[PDB]
């Protein structure tokens, strides 16, 4: 295989035996990010949302042919928003990990920077470890992502042609990002998070309490209560 | 391989006839000549003994190196892969025609001496930046210009397809091509028809990633691709959003505004410089057509200079009939109550309905849209 | 498939024919009136060319060619009347109804008997119905009987005029471009015997059309510019007379029929020179014609023109001897002067410039041969009115310094200063010419038939020259005396002088370098007659070179003239009379090829080509006849030239791979001289496929075999960007690659594309293809190059001034009366129609626009506008009188 | 007739031709090998003579010599220093400090020296070729050419009329005007017709990474044009590579400005540059640094102007000569229709209204061809411009 150890002997420089399988890049520069992998057991009160999201991402992998009975085009982009700590990550990172997607997240490091090429004078070499993966999802957090979206969404606007790969931003404070980038054409749905009211600060609490040690009759009800919607984090 | 151009008469000819006989006899005497060498000379095999002459002379671990400099009686100064570099003799099977200063090279191993060059494996932004297969589909997507669209063949696939019409008038086409105009009314849209149409290689770039975050760094890469344009064929450059490269200030960027402009100077070189430029076409676009500067915009460097207005409102009626062509499409609707809904809907809001009132029916499973989801389709998409 | 219902064809012509026995046969009717039903019906159903798909002539000879088989033969009493119905119907689809065998067997349906007027049936059909059967009875049934029974009975009585009105139907249907399928039946059509055809075709073609002459004019030339001897023999003559009977265009009389001239009989051009001064109306074409009777493709013409009619139009010879070559002195007096040319450039010697840094420092060479290419920083840039005062004093104080040698080479420097010249190229000798010295007057008095070459004026017939010549006792007032005039005078075909210098050849004059050039002096005067110079030639070669083995001054330069006296001719008779002559040992048998092949300059005769290879392939020839088998490729060098590039290619694809890949002393030493007479055009396939083998020296060989390949790639004319092969080659040639030897020879390398700016059409080709020779003062120093001894002493007589037939450049030239204007000029690369639609598109290279004495380039078809409509001689010829005339408003 | 006989005889016969080329030796397309037909010089001899008896010589850089003795330290690229002798086959004369030479692995002695080093991206910038832009293309400014033409060339082809008279002749010339007018295609005019080394340099092109390291660059130019004898250096669009010294609080723009110093360096002051003559071409030259306007580095200074009248009409004779027009338009009228109009407008409006001929059918243009032309390009696309606020050169 190309890019593959081998064993080599040193008189002659004869190939000796094939020596396994190092790393992939894409996986050496997940396990630096070390994103909280997450799924639909942990999440608490979101189930509109989730239905949502599905629609999206979820229906045209399993079911492409779905679309061409209804003859319009595939979403790719897909904008979360909402206050910060309400789980935009763990519910991106659910619907990669539920229908087997690489997840790729960049940030624009330069740890990461070694491993996509040696200058990577544009972003979009990027793609090239992307379309190896082809069902793979990259994801961008909270103006240098803003920048970076854009080339990514020029590029699968009909100039790239491999399938199954999707965008998702998380930020907050949507009127303040970039006008470019509310075109109605440009992103195909944005999804508000709100803080968790009443009934869905309790079940956060539930999810969250299988791994403590309690003691018999505690009523979490009456602690939901007294905090007047924080956050889910 | 290349052995005769000439087909001119075309045809049943005595002339076809006589010609590829002449031929017939050239080859045969060719054939002749050089079987008498092996017969009266057999010497060797000459299919593997002078071959394997010259594997056994080449050392089995193949070193490769790097050319700095040719001086031409068969001894150059390469550099190795550490960095002290030596000053050895090239051989003779070396066909020393594909050497330029920094082609990777094959050293001996024992005496480095050159003894084959290695093709390159390239690129890794080469590939970034050419598309591969054509984008979408034809001119006949579009609709409603009609104007503009003669105006980008004209200066474009006319050239490249019918190269008779300007020498009889003896002219040259028309350099540049600028499409500028209100955000969503097709100028990317334009651009993939004329990917889908030409047969030059194409070359896409936005204007927002011309710039970088090293001193110099942003000249340098437009000197690199004019290098790789020119380098191909007859091609077609296409930079999308170059005001981008003026309004947005990013700390990115270590220089200022004054490291914009010296990428700027680069651009306005590589247009109109005194080089011989070849066959490049450039193709730019816009929204902000004001802000950007008018040295880049003279004619010299770009000749045409197209706008794109909104669409009017029996053009409209032409693009619901495009984007809603393959839909089952219930009888419910009327499509003239959606057209005057904004005054100044683009092209770009359209689809924007149409793809969204088809996500309101798979909530409901169904497989035709209702006139109540344009309804609240348009609640959706326009009014936030 | 929908099969039935309509089947009336399948069935009724099923029917009838199969009841044909049944109805020849006690139903008297029958017979005819069907036969008349089936003859009009197959008639009228295969006239049109849309549905090829007939619904009888694919279907009813699945019984009916077993029928017609007992129908024909099988009838034994055919009528005169029941004939025009059997063999009108049964000899349309016997193409199509028999298999390849057909060719044997066309005439046991059609031979018969010719049915009436078989073009009655075959009006608004092309060749569907016999045409392509026509094309099969010339094929196959005409050959095998007009092979060696060509007067014969009805196979060829009626297929005369059977291929009369068949070859007039081509021109009279449609008139498309089937009109050149006409050269496609003339031809196949009795090949050899192809007058008598043509005979029967150029009366039909003269009442044929004036518009419909030319596309086929320029077929039969494209036919013409190859062909078997005794084709290229009979269908050039027969190409004459259409622009004469049919059309009266007439001006391109001159220049090709130099085509005619010496394979058909030199007295037939001269016969067309006689339609020459026949058309006497009126004076513009009649100019432009002879125009190139002069100086262009040849001379000799001055004696025939002196008629009784002597005002103007007579009194136009002398105009055509020496004042249109004063207008062509005018070429570089007014018009060169004006565009770049300073009266010393100098500066290529300047442009020997950056070594002195390049890796050090300089002042290092200081041999005394490179003095002798510093002759050329003088010699070479002072064509065309290059004239110097006291800037030859480079020439000057090296002419009282050494080398004897270059004080010939310094005095015959200035016949190539004052070129084309008899003003004053007299006077300027003899300012330098009184020194009493062997080298400076025999280098300067031979520089004296230099100036003169073309004028053929009284300069000296036998004035300065034989008072040289008579000096003799000595050295090269013996020798460089019989050069000059030989060169002056080898347009000329004077007898007189010619046997003033045939006892040069009888002196028998134990001078050898002098009796070697004595046979290339007279084998530049005369390509003909006096077989007696022939006699004279092979008594000295029997007298000395019999009784020795030794150098090839013998073998380079008395066969040569020989070659020349009989060069031009395909007939391979002039192979019976030399080689038969000198039957010898195979020493003085080298000759062999020499009058064998230079009398096969360009013509297709390929069976001589695997003679020239076959007989001495390699043999491994251990060092016997290595000077033989090097001249048997030189005699490969032409036949190369003008077969217009259709063995050019397929030259540079074998010698790549035969002799310099893959052979021993053919290929190392001699090889490459192939493509120093294949082109001086410039094209980078063989451009950059010679110096693979010369920046590898190959230094183990005589290495000067291979810096004899160095002088001799920058052999081409017309100044490009090869400076860079041969300085950077200059700069390694300075250390390495000997000064000692070389000094002389990188630099004239250097120093011969940039001859001047201008004046480079040295390459045999004119109008646009015929020869102009130019072959007689070149093939001489191919020839001397082999290989040594001669780059320092005998060889620089011939290595300065050997080839000296420029004529010049240019074709931007108006020449009307007045002399004032310039043109209205668009130059292009070269045209590429053979039959295309029309308007034929002649060339595609449209960008440049000129109007004035501009380049004329490598592959250029130059045409005008503004309905000037340029009608003197629509070929090419660049001095067109250019008259005009304006009825298109 | 003969429809398949002349085919299938043509298709063995080019099937013929490979047949027996791949029997003599072209084929294996290579990673890199030779025609093997061409390698015989070296086949058995020079294998055997290029590599047996010949070493590899590893290349250096000498430090010094010293008194007394050769005794050279030498230098290499990371190893150490060494001391070392020559060989015989070399004097100690061109053995001069500070210069590369080849150097045998085991004895460690010298065996020929070597050229230097030329950096490459100073080499690329040698035209080597030339354009084809004659003077006869740059109608209509006639004594704003003669006046460069004075400068340039003829102190290089006659040095005679200067050096009798007296005079030591001006070495630099700038050229500056509003854009489009006639500026950088003058200049391809002097690279056409000259003959010493014309060395380009766009002044976009030394701007570095690095920290001093665009000034070195400037060195190298410099380096290699005193080699030689004369050379023309040619410097576009120099408003970035130095307007003027302004730091003001953080030292802003400080690194281009160093480079701006270097070149002022080689053109003044301390055994000069000698005969190397430059030629600076601007856009702007209101920012350019009063050091740099300085007479000594930059003697003419030719203005480029709109044309008047007579040498707007001289263009339109120029980028239509080679077109098919009507006879009887007139130039004239035209020219009086753009008043203020560069001459790179003249040539766009010729190119535009041949194809108006192009649009319906025809194969000439008319005069009404023109003047729809005119309006479109003049008074159209007049919303840009670029001239008005480049003639005050802000
Ligand atoms: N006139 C039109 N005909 C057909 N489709 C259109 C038209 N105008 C817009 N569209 C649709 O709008 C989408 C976006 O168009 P496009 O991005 O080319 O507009 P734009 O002006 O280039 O946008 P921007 O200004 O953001 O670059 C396209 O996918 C296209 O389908
Ligand atoms: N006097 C002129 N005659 C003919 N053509 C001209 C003239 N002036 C300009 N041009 C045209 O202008 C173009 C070259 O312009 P050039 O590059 O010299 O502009 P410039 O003055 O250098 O400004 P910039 O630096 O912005 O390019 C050429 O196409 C040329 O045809
Ligand atoms: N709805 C939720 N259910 C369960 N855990 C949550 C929820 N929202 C946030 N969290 C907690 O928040 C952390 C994830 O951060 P997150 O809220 O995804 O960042 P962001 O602010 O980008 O959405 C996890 O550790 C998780 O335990
Ligand atoms: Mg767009
Ligand atoms: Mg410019």
């Amino acid at each position: 295989t190309p890019n593959c150890r081998v064993a080599l002997r040193n008189d002659s420089y004869t190939l000796h035996k094939i020596l396994p399988n190092k790393v992939d890049p894409l996986v050496s520069l997940m396990m630096v990010e070390k994103v909280p992998d997450s799924t639909y057991e942990m999440i608490g009160g979101l189930d509109k949302q989730i239905k949502e999201i599905k629609e999206v991402i979820e229906l045209p992998v399993k079911h492409p042919e779905l679309f061409e009975a209804l003859g319009i085009a595939q979403p790719k982009g897909v904008l979360l928003y909402g206050p910060p700590g309400t789980g935009k990550t763990l519910l991106a990172r659910a619907v990669a990990h539920h229908t087997d997607c690489t997840f790729i997240r960049v940030s624009g490091s330069e740890l990461v920077q070694k491993f996509i090429g040696e200058g990577a004078r544009m972003v979009r070499e990027l793609f090239v470890m992307a379309r190896e993966h082809a069902p793979s999802i990259i994801f961008m957090d909270e103006s240098e992502v803003q920048r970076t979206m854009l080339e990514l969404l020029n590029q699968l606007d009909g100039f790239e042609a491999t399938k199954n790969i999707k965008v998702i931003m998380a930020t907050n404070r949507i009127d303040i990002l970039d006008s470019a980038l509310l075109r109605p054409g440009r992103i195909d749905r944005k999804i508000e998070f709100p803080p968790p009211n009443e009934e869905a600060r309790l079940d956060i609490l539930k999810i969250h309490s299988r791994k403590m040690n309690l003691t018999r009759g505690i009523n979490l009800r009456k602690i939901a209560e007294l905090m007047p919607g924080a956050s889910g984090a | 391989a290349s052995k005769l151009p000439l087909v001119t008469p075309h045809t049943q000819c005595r002339l076809k006839l006589l010609k590829l006989e002449r031929i017939k006899d050239y080859l045969l005497m060719e054939e002749e000549f050089i079987r008498n060498q092996e017969q009266m000379k057999p010497l060797e095999e000459k299919q593997e003994e002078e071959r394997s002459k010259v594997d056994d002379l080449r050392g089995t671990p193949m070193s490769v190196g790097t050319l700095e400099e040719i001086i031409d009686d068969n001894h150059a100064i390469v550099s190795t892969s550490v960095g002290s570099e030596h000053y050895v003799s090239i051989l003779s099977f070396v066909d020393k025609d594909l050497l330029e200063p920094g082609c990777s090279v094959l050293l001996n191993h024992k005496v480095h001496a050159v003894i084959g060059v290695l093709m390159d494996d390239t690129d890794p932004l080469v590939t970034v930046m050419k598309v591969e297969k054509a984008p979408q589909e034809t001119y006949a997507d579009i609709g409603g210009l009609d104007n503009q669209i003669q105006e980008i063949k004209e200066s474009v696939e006319l050239p490249l397809t019918h190269p008779e019409y300007y020498e009889e008038m003896g002219i040259k086409p028309p350099k540049g091509v600028i499409l500028y105009g209100p955000p969503g009314t097709g100028k990317t849209l334009l651009a993939k028809a004329v990917a889908n149409q030409t047969s030059a290689t194409f070359l896409r770039v936005v204007g927002s990633e011309l710039i970088q975050k090293y001193l110099g760094d942003g000249p340098k890469l437009v000197r690199e691709l004019f290098r790789v344009a020119e380098e191909h064929a007859p091609s077609i450059v296409f930079i999308d959003e170059i005001d981008a490269i003026g309004t947005k200030r990013y700390d990115s960027n270590s220089g200022g505004e004054r490291e914009i402009q010296r990428t700027m100077l680069e651009l306005l070189n590589q247009l109109d410089g005194f080089d011989s430029r070849g066959d490049v076409k450039v193709i730019m676009a816009t929204n902000r057509i004001e802000t950007l500067d008018p040295a880049l915009i003279r004619p010299g460097r770009i000749d045409r200079k197209i706008e794109f207005p909104l669409p009017d409102e029996k053009t409209k009626k032409r693009i619901f009939q495009i984007h809603t062509s393959r839909m089952t499409l219930a009888d419910d609707v009327t499509l003239d109550d959606l057209i005057m809904a904004k005054d100044d809907l683009s092209g770009a809001d359209i689809k924007a309905i149409c793809t969204e009132a088809g996500l309101m029916a798979l909530r409901e499973r169904r497989m035709k849209v209702t006139n109540e989801d344009f309804k609240k389709s348009k609640e959706n998409v326009l009014y936030k | 498939m929908e099969e039935g219902g309509r089947d009336k064809a399948p069935v009724q012509p099923q029917q009838s024919p199969a009841a044909a026995p049944g109805g020849t046969d006690e139903k008297p009717s029958g017979k005819e009136r069907r036969d008349a039903g089936d003859k009009d019906k197959e008639q009228e159903l295969s006239e049109e060319d849309k549905q090829l798909q007939d619904e009888l002539e694919m279907l009813v000879e699945r019984l009916g060619e077993k029928d017609t088989s007992l129908y024909r033969p099988a009838l034994e009493e055919l009528r005169r009347q029941i004939r025009s119905s059997t063999t009108s119907m049964t000899s349309v689809p016997k193409p199509l109804k028999f298999l390849r065998p057909h060719y044997g067997k066309l005439k046991e349906i059609y031979e018969n008997m010719a049915p009436g007027e078989n073009k009655r049936f075959a009006a608004d059909i092309i060749s569907v119905l016999a045409m392509t059967m026509s094309g099969e009875r010339e094929c196959l049934k005409y050959r095998l009987v007009g092979s060696q029974e060509e007067l014969a009975s009805w196979g060829h009585e009626y297929v005369r005029h059977l291929a009369g009105e068949v070859a007039k139907e081509w021109q009279e249907l449609d008139d498309a471009e089937k009109v050149q399928r006409e050269p496609l039946l003339t031809l196949v059509k009795e090949i050899v015997p192809y007058n008598m055809a043509h005979n029967a075709e150029h009366e039909a073609c003269d009442l044929l059309m004036e518009i419909e002459q030319v596309d086929m004019l320029e077929k039969d030339i494209d036919e013409n510019a190859y062909a078997k001897v005794c084709l290229y023999l009979t269908s050039c003559v027969n190409y004459v007379p259409e622009p004469e009977n049919s059309a009266l265009l007439r001006c391109a009389l001159g220049v090709f029929r130099k085509f005619s001239r010496f394979p058909e009989a030199l007295r037939l051009a001269l016969m067309l020179n006689d339609m020459e001064l026949v058309e006497d109306i009126f004076t513009s074409c009649k100019d432009v014609v002879v125009q190139k009777q002069m100086a262009f493709m040849l001379g000799r013409h001055g004696v025939f023109l002196e008629l009784s009619e002597d005002v103007e139009e007579y009194e136009d010879l002398t105009e055509i001897m020496s004042n249109v070559q004063l207008n062509s002195n005018f070429l570089a007096l007014a018009r060169e002067l004006d565009i770049m040319e300073p009266k010393v450039p100098d500066d290529i010697y300047k442009t020997h410039l950056e070594n002195n840094r390049f890796g050090g420092s300089g002042s290092q060479v200081d041999s005394a041969r490179m003095n002798l290419a510093s002759s050329f920083v003088n010699g070479f840039v002072n064509a065309a009115f290059g004239q110097d005062k006291l800037l030859t004093d480079d020439g000057n104080k090296w002419l009282y310094k050494n080398k004897d040698h270059g004080m010939l080479s310094a005095a015959a420097s200035l016949g190539m200063i004052l070129l084309w010249d008899v003003d004053g190229g007299l006077t300027q000798i003899d300012k330098y010419l009184y020194s009493s010295e062997d080298y400076i007057k025999s280098g300067a008095l031979l520089a004296c038939g230099i100036v003169n070459s073309g004028v053929r004026n009284e300069c000296d017939p036998a004035l300065a020259l034989l008072s040289d010549y008579v000096l003799h006792n000595s050295n090269t007032m013996r020798l460089g005396s019989i050069f000059g005039l030989g060169l002056a005078y080898a347009g000329s075909n004077r007898e007189d002088v010619l046997t003033l210098l045939l006892p040069v050849m009888g002196d028998s004059k134990s001078s050898m370098e002098v009796a070697g050039v004595t046979a290339l002096a007279c084998g530049m005067i005369a390509v003909g007659s006096c077989n007696g110079d022939v006699t004279s030639t092979i008594l000295q070669t029997i007298m000395e070179k019999s009784e020795t083995e030794l150098k090839d001054t013998y073998a380079r330069w008395l066969p040569l003239g020989l070659g020349l006296n009989h060069l031009g001719k395909g007939e391979a008779i002039e192979a019976i009379l030399a080689a038969l002559e000198v039957v010898s040992e195979p020493f003085r048998s080298f000759a062999n090829t020499l009058v064998d092949v230079c009398a096969y300059a360009g013509s297709g005769n390929v069976l001589k080509v695997q003679q020239l290879l076959h007989i001495c392939s390699e043999h491994f020839d251990s060092k016997e006849k290595e000077e033989d088998k090097d001249k048997k490729e030189k005699k490969d060098k032409d036949k190369k030239e003008a077969p217009a590039d259709m063995g050019a290619h397929q030259g540079v694809a074998v010698l790549g791979i035969a002799l310099i890949a893959m052979g021993e002393e053919i290929g190392a030493e001699m090889a490459l001289r192939t493509f120093g007479h294949l082109l001086r055009y410039g094209e980078p396939t063989l451009r950059r496929a010679v110096p693979l083998a010369l920046a590898l020296i190959s230094v183990s060989n005589p290495r000067l075999n291979i810096l004899d390949t160095l002088s001799k790639f920058s052999h081409d004319a017309d100044p490009e960007v090869s400076y860079n092969s041969i300085f950077a080659m200059g700069m390694v040639g300075s250390g390495t690659n000997n000064a000692r030897l070389a000094a002389m020879l990188r630099q004239l390398a250097q120093y011969h594309a940039k001859d001047p700016n201008n004046l480079f059409m040295v390459r045999l080709a004119q109008g646009l293809t015929h020869l102009g020779k130019g072959t007689l003062t070149l093939c001489p120093y191919h020839s001397d190059r082999q290989l040594m001894s001669q780059v320092a002493v005998a060889g620089l007589l011939t290595v300065l001034v050997s080839f000296l037939d420029v004529r010049n450049i240019i074709l931007g030239k108006s020449h009307y009366v007045l002399y004032g204007l310039v043109a209205a000029m668009q130059p292009r690369m070269l045209v590429t129609f053979d039959e295309e639609l029309r308007p034929l598109p002649v060339s595609v290279r449209v960008g440049q626009a000129v109007d004035v004495v501009g380049q004329a380039g490598k592959p250029k078809t130059i045409t005008g506008f503004q309905t000037h409509t340029t009608p003197v001689l629509l070929a090419h010829g660049e001095r067109a009188e250019l008259a005009t005339e304006e009825f298109l408003p | 007739t003969y429809s398949r006989q002349i085919k299938q005889v043509e298709d063995d016969i080019q099937q013929l031709l490979k047949k027996i080329n791949e029997l003599t030796g072209i084929k294996e397309s290579d990673t890199g090998l030779a025609p093997p037909a061409l390698w015989d010089l070296a086949a058995d001899k020079q294998t055997l003579q290029s590599e047996q008896p010949l070493q590899v010589a590893r290349c250096t850089k000498i430090i010094n010599a010293d008194s007394e003795d050769p005794k050279y330290i030498i230098n290499v690229k990371q190893f150490a220093k060494f001391v070392v002798d020559l060989s015989d086959q070399v004097a100690p004369t061109d053995i001069e400090e500070g210069m590369r030479v080849g150097v045998d692995r085991n004895k460690y002695q010298i065996h020929i020296p070597l050229p230097p080093k030329i950096d490459p991206t100073v080499t690329m910038m040698q035209v080597e070729e030339k354009p084809d832009v004659t003077y006869s293309d740059v109608g209509g400014c006639k004594e704003q050419i003669e006046k460069l033409r004075e400068v340039v060339e003829t102190p290089l082809l006659h040095p005679e009329r200067f050096v009798n008279l007296g005079i030591e002749p001006p070495k630099g010339v700038l050229l500056f005007g509003p854009p489009g007018t006639g500026k950088t295609l003058c200049a391809r005019a002097v690279a056409n017709r000259t003959d010493a080394c014309f060395i380009r340099v766009i002044g976009s092109e030394l701007v570095q990474k690095y920290v001093g390291e665009g000034a070195r660059m400037v060195r190298e130019l410099f380096e290699m044009a005193r080699t030689k004898k004369a050379c023309l250096i040619f410097f576009d669009e120099i408003d970035a590579i130095g307007g003027a010294r302004f730091d003001d609080g953080a030292g802003g723009d400080n690194e281009v400005q160093r480079t701006m110093l270097e070149l002022i360096n080689q053109l003044d002051g301390f055994d000069p540059r000698g005969n190397i003559k430059v030629l600076m071409a601007t856009n702007r030259p209101d920012t350019l640094d009063p050091a740099l306007m300085r007479p000594g580095r930059l003697d003419r200074k030719i203005e480029f102007s709109l044309p008047d009248l007579e040498g707007r009409t001289h263009i339109f004779k120029i980028h239509a000569r080679s077109m098919s027009v009507e006879r009887d338009i007139r130039f004239e009228l035209l020219a009086r229709l753009c008043p203020n109009s560069t001459g790179a407008e003249i040539r766009s409006v010729c190119t535009e209204a041949g194809m108006f001929a192009i649009r319906a059918r025809r194969k000439i243009a008319t005069e009404k061809d023109f003047l729809e032309a005119v309006n479109k390009v003049i008074k159209s696309y007049a919303k840009f411009s670029a001239t008005p606020r480049y003639m005050t050169y802000n």
